[PDB]
């Protein structure tokens, strides 16, 4: 899992942005630099308490 | 009928103008270049042959450059051309002015020379020193040590065929003419338009001697008042761009201006002043003389009765154009159609003044009381 | 009769091809070559069909 | 008929013309190494990071992007804060970017000089002279106004009736500047997007700052939003967001430090008051409509070139323009020349000018100048 992490921030479609808001069903939406809102049903590798919105 | 022998030359014409590689080193070029090629600006330029060129999606890779006819051409803000998918520049830049310039340009005058505008030959004399004579002759100028007056303006009453002036001029003239309306600046977005005004000289400069006419200036400069309800109009702004090319800064080359405006006292005074404007032509209403030609030259080409006096009706009625003239002598031929003549008797002609001029009433009390 | 009707929906096979995109030509130029800018994105210089 | 046919005949020669006639190494080796050749779109780093680097790039659009150094790069030599190409396929900075040159900025600088001296210039030595130390003399010697403790007004606006020569003056100044000079194209800083036009005033600053003592002639003010309405429709709300980005970088927070300031305006009273407020711009050099000394050396001036008599009395041409501007004065002298050429006398006499002084001002419709009225004599 941690390569795959390595390779994924390393990608060029990692797109790091904010966290537009932290939702529970534990959920996140993020919108990218590019301007498009992603819902993720998983929150995500990192843990969902120690991300902020 | 010798109507067919001018039709036929026509539709030979446009024939003639429909009917106006290398063994290896064009195919290796048709090879190098992409089936689709996008043109894009060049944002700067690197020895080593990859230069960085801006694109509308902004991807500015150093991309080489490989033209067979010449690769020395490349300059800051020039429109390279890209394979669509390698993004290298593909040969000499695309050089091509904005298409709304391209429409400006005139290359055939409807109108014939100075011969059909009868009595405005004091004006036709200020248009020529100004506009024709620099070029015909340039040494008298430079001996007398005079420089070309380069700017006109054409003011007048509705109908003294100013832009008449005009299309005798394009008739005439080694200079390109571009034909452009003062009121053809709308442009919508902000910006845009005053950096079309730049667009416009830019390809009158490109094109060395060139004759800019402006019709109805009115609309793109008046009175250069303040916003007031704040609307700002940015036409102020577009005209200020124009008052720059005339004589802002740097020089004007050889480019000469003519402006038409039916009224002039509304336009405002640092576009109406000399090195914008070095020449004034004034064309008042017709008097008796210029009448009597103007009158001569529509009649000319249609059947003329003896018993018709041209002199009868310029004398009677004073106030009416030169245009007016041309209505009444269109209005005259249809009158005799209606009794089946296309002889055009006196009678027509008197009754033909009278339905042109119903629109014009004009006075008050301004009788009696003086 | 049958078969003119089937291959009518043989036919329709043809609507599986991608439409081309519209464009309005700027100018054209010799050999070939026109420029024209495409609707969303830019410039683009084509090679005409013999059509 | 048979003319017609003639040219008629003539196209049909021309179709039958055009019908008989019908009847480097750079693109040989080079190519085939260049197709495979990837291509490093440019992109900007924001950050670096201990131990990985990870810098994250913005593309200018695209996204942040987390992209390792490029296996073959330095990474001392890839920096924070500096432009970089990133390969789409290797996600990595293959090669570093130098910074953006912002050419449209660079355009604008005049490069040229104008061949135009303050002798032609004439009957403002007043105006010239306020000019040329707020201009010229700072720049060139500092030293007398440091002996004084007395800084130098580092602004201008030069203002008057049309035609007077304020722009003449600032080409002259621009001849002899030994300093950079940045003629600004007003209608260059109004720019389709928002705010797009005010990024642009601060580069223009930013040029202004990275070379040693420069003058920026921003002529026709009134074009770069020289007025502040700001109404509630806020048509202007870019342009004026424009015109608010160049008050703040000429005087505030640190002002212009070696830039002198020349702005000519036709209309002073439009300017907005935050920029005719000085420290923006100091001095307020009016031009004004020439006296008969001034009218009198325009003419001669003007004249200078032409071929004339040696008698010719400029001093009664000048009396006979009352109130002319040199434009004006120069149109006269034009006008006297071009009568010589319509009688096609290679040299112009007393007369031809005072019928060129009837035609530039009397004949135009200035009224006052024709007079009708027996009123005054
Ligand atoms: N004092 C003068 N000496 C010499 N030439 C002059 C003088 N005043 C005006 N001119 C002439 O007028 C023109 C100079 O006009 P200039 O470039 O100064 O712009 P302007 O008309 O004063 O500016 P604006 O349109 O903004 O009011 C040239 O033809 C120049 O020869």
């Amino acid at each position: 899992e941690n390569s795959e992490k390595i390779k994924v921030n390393k990608t060029l479609p990692y797109l790091v942005s904010n966290v537009i808001e932290l939702l529970d069903v534990k959920c996140a939406v993020i919108k990218t630099s590019t301007r498009q809102t992603y819902f993720l049903p998983v929150i995500g590798l990192v843990d969902a308490e120690k991300l902020k919105p | 009928l010798e109507r067919i022998k001018d039709y036929l030359l026509m539709e030979e014409e446009f024939i003639r103008n429909q009917e106006q590689k290398q063994e290896e080193e064009r195919s290796k070029v048709d090879d190098l270049r992409g089936t689709p090629m996008s043109v894009g600006t060049l944002e700067e330029i690197i020895d080593d042959n990859h230069a960085i060129v801006s694109t509308s999606v902004g991807s500015e890779h150093y991309v080489s450059i490989l033209s067979f006819v010449d690769k020395d051409l490349l300059e800051p803000g020039c429109s390279v051309l890209l394979n669509h998918k390698v993004h290298a520049v593909i040969g000499v830049l695309m050089d091509d002015t904005d298409p709304l310039v391209t429409v400006m340009k005139v290359e055939k005058a409807p109108q014939e020379t100075y011969a059909d505008i009868g009595g405005l030959d004091n004006q036709i004399q200020e248009i020529k020193e100004s506009v024709e004579l620099p070029l015909t002759h340039p040494e008298y100028y430079e001996e007398m040590g005079i420089k070309p007056p380069k700017g006109v303006i054409l003011y007048g009453p509705p109908g003294t065929g100013k832009t008449l002036l005009a299309k005798a001029v394009a008739n005439q003239t080694s200079a390109t003419f571009l034909r452009v309306v003062g009121s053809e600046l709308i442009q919508k977005y902000l910006g845009d338009g005053p950096k079309l005004v730049r667009e416009l000289f830019r390809v009158a400069e490109e094109h060395a001697p060139s004759i800019v006419f402006i019709d109805e200036i009115d609309a793109i400069g008046t009175k250069r008042y303040d916003s007031n309800s704040g609307g700002e109009r940015e036409i102020q702004r577009t005209m200020l761009e124009l008052l720059n090319q005339l004589d802002g800064f740097d020089s004007r080359g050889d480019v000469k201006v003519i402006m038409a405006t039916n009224r002039i006292e509304t336009l405002d005074p640092a576009l109406i002043r000399p090195g914008r404007i070095d020449r004034k032509i004034e064309f008042p209403l017709p008097d008796e003389k210029t009448k009597k030609r103007i009158f001569q030259i529509h009649t000319s080409r249609m059947t003329l009765a003896d018993d018709v006096t041209l002199d009868d009706l310029i004398m009677a009625k004073d106030d009416l154009s030169g245009a007016d003239i041309k209505a009444i002598c269109t209005e005259a031929g249809l009158m005799a159609l209606r009794e089946r003549r296309m002889k055009v008797t006196n009678e027509d002609f008197k009754k033909s003044k009278e339905n042109v001029l119903y629109k014009k009433q004009e006075g008050t009390p301004e009788g009696l009381y003086l | 009769l049958n078969a003119k009707v089937r291959l009518l929906r043989e036919e329709l096979q043809l609507l599986q091809e991608q439409g081309s995109y519209v464009g309005e030509v700027v100018r054209a130029m010799d050999k070939k070559k026109v420029l024209v800018k495409v609707h969303p994105e830019g410039k683009f210089v084509v090679d005409v069909d013999k059509n | 008929d048979d003319i017609q046919q003639l040219l008629k005949k003539i196209n049909e020669l021309t179709g039958i013309k055009e019908s008989d006639t019908g009847l480097l190494a750079a693109d040989k080796q080079t190519l085939q190494s260049e197709q495979p050749l990837q291509v490093a779109r440019c992109t900007k780093i924001i950050n670096a990071d201990s131990e990985d680097p990870k810098y994250i790039i913005n593309v200018k659009q695209f996204a942040k992007f987390v992209v390792d150094l490029s296996d073959q790069v330095a990474p001392t030599d890839i920096e924070e804060g500096m432009r970089v190409g990133v390969d789409r396929n290797k996600y990595q900075i293959h090669i570093p970017l130098p910074p953006k040159i912002d050419p449209t900025v660079t355009m604008m600088q005049v490069e040229e000089k104008p061949d135009v001296t303050y002798s032609d210039v004439g009957g403002c030595k007043e105006q010239i002279e306020k000019l040329r130390e707020v201009v010229e003399t700072p720049l060139l010697h500092p030293e007398r106004f440091v002996n004084l403790g007395i800084e130098p007004p580092k602004g201008v606006l030069l203002f008057g009736p049309p035609g007077t020569g304020k722009t003449l003056c600032a080409r002259a100044v621009a001849n002899r500047t030994d300093a950079c000079f940045i003629r600004v194209i007003g209608s260059e800083l109004v720019q389709k997007y928002v705010g797009e036009g005010a990024r642009m005033v601060r580069e223009l600053f930013e040029m202004a700052r990275t070379k040693k003592a420069c003058l920026i002639f921003f002529d026709e003010i009134d074009a770069i939003g020289g007025a502040r309405f700001d109404d509630g429709a806020g048509g202007d709300n870019e342009v004026q967001r424009t015109m608010l980005e160049l008050i703040n970088q000429l005087d505030g927070f640190d002002p212009r430090g070696n830039i002198k300031v020349l702005m000519a305006t036709n209309r002073p009273d439009t300017l907005d008051p935050a920029l005719m407020r000085p420290g923006r711009l100091d001095r307020k050099i009016e031009f004004s409509l020439p006296d008969l000394e001034g009218r009198t050396h325009i003419f001669k001036i003007h004249a200078r070139s032409m071929s004339v008599e040696r008698d010719i009395r400029f001093e009664l041409l000048a009396r006979l323009c009352p109130n002319s501007t040199g434009a004006e004065i120069r149109s006269v002298c034009t006008e006297a020349g071009m009568f010589a050429i319509r009688a096609r006398r290679k040299i112009a006499t007393e007369k031809d000018f005072l019928e060129a002084v009837n035609k530039v001002i009397k004949s135009y419709a200035k009224f006052s100048a024709t007079p009708r009225y027996m009123t005054y004599n």
